[PDB]
């Protein structure tokens, strides 16, 4: 009835191992010499995670694998196998990373199957928003090296994907609770944060967090407590009040 | 040699290093070797194995309590290009990569390292120092901005757009070719002495040419001459 | 040919297309612009057209408008080009039409003179050496009327001074967005128009010189200003629609590209598989 | 065989500029097709309209071929190759139009066939 | 010279591709149109034509320095060929000092002869 977190930190390296074994014990070779049943391999692995139903043990097991690629060649068996397998993905992007993007997690390549019911209704409420306003400034991208688009609505699209990606970056094992980045998203999706520097969005979470963890005891309990978001009204005073005392650098 | 490097780091604790040129050529005498020993062939027609082959020497230069074995080796990228197996298994073994690139090494550009592909997880803000993380995250970014401004100018020009691009361009073309160094050993292709500069100079340098010290500087100047003061000397000598 | 070759020549091949895409945008957002311009400038050309259509007097003693038809003394040529390429037709429709009518129509340079607003003009008239005497370069991407006055005052008392007594100007007219026209189009020395006697108040003593030299050369000066408005916006919407048909035709060759791409991939997968199992047969 | 001292001196350079024109050709035809003729260079231009033409006129009507087409063959010897290429190289011929260089013998048939056209 | 050289023509190599779109090519940079030009019909020889190390040398040297960026690039192999006519005509001295020492004689001594050459060179 336990509830069990499973990571496999390179199945590539599990497929290469077998393969060699394979090759070793004279089997049949197969596409790049992997054995006959590479595939039932990993099938076998992946398919023991699974959610119990109510009249055996309500536990369940969940698994996170593992794939590393060459030079982003994801056309490539194992990887091809693996995201067949899988109820989903995420794409991390080395020239993302690079360019400052911290998690370099690409919304566009990343899919859920389970999305949606494996959330909290507060965080259901906002995250539309935010994928769809990320995915409209994926296309804007392209034309930010130009100075300047003739109307404003356009470069407002540059700006809230710039806000965006601000908010979206994070330091090294710092995780944050699911109510502090309800918080937030819902702060950046109304608009409260437009009109804030972009660099001083990374400071502005924090010391929201900070606000918040100084008068924000009845907000953060009403969220904990039913899954919901707390009365827009009152959430949107506190972070007006807040925006009354932080100051632009 | 690992033998024998592995003898002075146990033996009296002492810190070795072990240059290792070219490792590539191991895997690529496991692949002719394994062949003719009867083994079924692999992916690529190297070993199977390939990767137990290399983790069991990799794995054995490790720091100890005693002593620490740390290794500068070449890789050999075939084709050049980096998906090849024998380069690729190595990589998981690496703490700190130094991509020289060509097309960089085209126009003469030594020691042609990439400052975007040269990754180490040394750089980190608690280790190296919050000034000098600051440094080279700026440097990165400001160089980063360069390379997007080469294919619209390709399709249109230098001088199409202007926005902040005078100071961007500058800032950037100016460090890129301040990262080239002349070496001691490049006497043999060029006779003129190399240069030793340590950190805390080049951190301080960069800060100067970063916030616009020495914006008016020549771009030569930067190229293959090491200090700043070296820098700011030839260019008096050559621009008057 | 090879993997790497074909996927190499896509990846540039999409590079050029987005920024082809993005200039497509930029001349887009220009055009956006360039189009309120003329139209905010419109009333103010038809303000001076309503009081010319009062300072005629019938046949009066103007120098300018009276169709003087002296001997005719070094034809004036005007052009209005583009500072940069990536236009299409624009700059060549305009040039191929002046060179092919002052061909026919005059026959030595004496005859003629060359009036130059662009690059791409000036460097023509340069590289075949034409008689050019007056010229400006790199004007704004939206020209206010101070810019041109400048050189438009010096061409016009050009005329004023007994020279240029034959005068006419080319420009490509803003048909549509997608047809832009390169009109020929008369100059103050052969003025012409319809309305007949008003009344109205600007300066309104029937003074006739004075009202005289006080209107004409703005007149010309407003003229000028509209045509050249009316070209930036034919500049812009040609850039445009070539931007798009280049976009149009990177996409098709990135798609043959792909296919080529994917027999490549099949091929290649085929003869790796053949090697493997092929030295496996041995021992 | 195709060396200055065994065809001659002119035969070899006439061969060697139209080899140079064509290379040329094949190197502009990857922008011409991604953006269209009108951004071209005037001397790219002229390289174009001249390599299309020579293009066009290494084409032949072969005795065999009299079969297929009504057209009969034609035997066209060296001297008369080295001149019409010259000619055509030396914009004799920058004029005419480019379809009346397909399929024809020596050079004057392509005046006649663009005389017999709407020329 | 053969560093500079090296270098120039990298140098010169990249920015044609950029030079067939572009009008706005400024002028000094033209200069290094023309030298990279020069040099590239320099480095042209036709078949079966061995040509010595001072005589070749010499004609580097004359690149590099700019003593015939003033000549069309249509005319750059006859200069070559009549220049190596005029050193074995009066360059004696030159052609020797250079195969005995091994290194480059005095810039004066040969930048004289040089001139005379542009000076007696006609260009079609």
């Amino acid at each position: 009835g336990k509830h069990v977190l499973v990571v496999y930190d390179d199945l590539s390296k599990q497929a290469a191992a077998y393969r060699e074994l394979s090759l070793l014990l004279r089997r049949p070779p197969g596409r790049e010499a992997y054995p006959g049943d590479i595939f039932y391999l990993h099938s076998r692995l992946l398919e023991r995670a699974a959610k119990l139903s109510d009249a055996k043990g309500g536990g369940s097991l969940t698994a996170l694998p593992f794939v590393e690629t060459q030079a982003g060649d994801i056309s490539a068996y194992i990887p091809t196998n693996v995201i067949s397998i899988t109820d989903g993905q995420i794409f991390l992007q080395s020239d993302l990373f690079f360019s400052g993007v911290r998690p370099a997690i690409n919304a566009g390549l990343s899919v859920s199957r389970v999305g949606g019911a494996a959330q909290i209704k507060a965080m259901k409420k906002v995250a539309g928003t935010l994928r769809l306003d990320l995915a409209a400034y994926r296309e804007l991208e392209a034309f930010a090296q130009f100075g300047s688009d003739l109307d404003k609505a356009t470069q407002a699209k540059l700006a809230r994907g710039a806000r965006t990606v601000e908010v979206l970056k994070q330091d090294l094992h710092q995780p944050i609770p699911v109510e502090k980045q309800v918080l937030i998203i819902y702060a950046l999706t109304r608009g409260f944060l437009d009109d804030i520097p972009v660099e001083d969005v990374r400071r502005f979470e924090k010391e929201f967090y900070l606000f918040l963890d100084q008068n924000g005891q009845h907000l953060l309990e009403h969220i904990r407590t039913t899954k919901d978001l707390p009365n827009e009204d009152d959430l949107n005073k506190a972070i007006e009040a807040f925006k009354k005392t932080f100051v632009v650098s | 040699g690992l033998t024998m490097a592995e003898y002075f780091r146990d033996e009296q604790g002492q810190d070795v290093l072990l240059f290792i040129d070219n490792i590539f050529r191991f895997t690529q005498a496991g692949s002719e070797v394994s062949a003719l020993l009867g083994r079924m062939p692999s992916a690529v027609g190297y070993q199977p194995t390939l990767a137990t082959e290399m983790g069991q020497l990799q794995e054995r230069i490790t720091s100890t309590a005693k002593g620490s074995i740390t290794s500068i080796q070449a890789i050999y990228v075939p084709a050049d290009d980096y998906t090849d197996p024998a380069p690729a298994t190595t990589f998981s073994h690496l703490d700190a990569t130094t991509n020289l690139e060509r097309k960089l090494a085209e126009m003469g550009i030594y020691p042609a390292v990439d400052p975007l592909a040269s990754t180490s997880r040394a750089l980190a803000p608690e280790i190296v120092g919050e000034e000098h993380y600051q440094v080279a995250r700026k440097v990165q970014q400001t160089l980063q901005r360069y390379k997007e401004l080469q294919d619209i100018i390709a399709i249109l020009g230098m001088d199409e757009l202007s926005d902040e691009d005078k100071l961007v361009v500058h800032r950037a073309r100016r460090i890129q070719f301040f990262l080239s160094q002349n070496f001691h050993v490049a006497e043999q292709f060029t006779g003129q002495p190399g240069s030793y500069v340590p950190v805390k100079e080049t951190v301080r340098g960069f800060k100067e040419i970063l916030e616009g010290k020495y914006d008016h500087l020549p771009e030569d100047a930067f190229r293959l001459v090491g200090r700043i003061e070296e820098v700011v000397e030839k260019a008096k000598a050559m621009g008057v | 040919a090879s993997l790497r070759d074909i996927k190499t020549r896509i990846n540039a091949t999409k590079k050029t297309s987005q920024i082809t895409k993005a200039m497509e945008m930029v001349s887009t957002s220009k055009l956006n612009r360039a189009e309120q311009n003329a139209k905010s400038f419109v009333p103010y050309m038809e303000k001076i057209q309503e009081v010319v259509a009062n300072v005629a007097l019938g046949a009066g003693g103007a120098s300018h408008p009276m169709l003087v038809s002296r001997p005719v003394k070094k034809t004036g040529y005007l052009v209005i080009t583009s500072d940069r390429g990536l236009a299409g037709a624009y700059n060549s429709n305009v040039l191929r039409l002046v060179y092919q009518t002052i061909q026919k129509r005059h026959a030595s340079p004496d005859e003629y003179a060359i009036i130059v607003i662009g690059r791409v003009g000036l460097s023509f008239f340069r590289k075949r050496n034409m008689p050019v005497i007056l010229d400006i370069t790199r004007l704004p991407d939206q020209p206010s009327f101070a810019d041109i006055k400048e050189i438009a005052r010096k061409t016009v008392g050009l005329f004023a001074d007994g020279t240029f007594d034959e005068l006419y100007m080319y420009y490509n007219h803003y048909v549509s967005a997608i047809q832009q026209e390169v009109t020929e189009r008369k100059l103050l020395p052969l003025t012409d128009l319809a309305e007949n006697k008003q009344r109205t108040v600007y300066e309104f003593e029937p003074s006739q010189e004075e009202i005289l030299d006080v209107l004409l050369p703005q007149y010309a000066e407003s003229l000028i200003y509209g045509a050249l408005l009316d070209a930036k916006a034919s500049e812009h919407a040609a850039r445009m629609t070539a931007m798009k048909n280049a976009t149009d035709n990177a996409n098709e060759l990135i798609r043959t590209l792909t296919l080529s791409y994917n027999r490549a991939r099949q091929a290649a997968i085929t003869q790796e598989i053949t090697e493997i199992v092929a030295g496996a047969n041995a021992l």
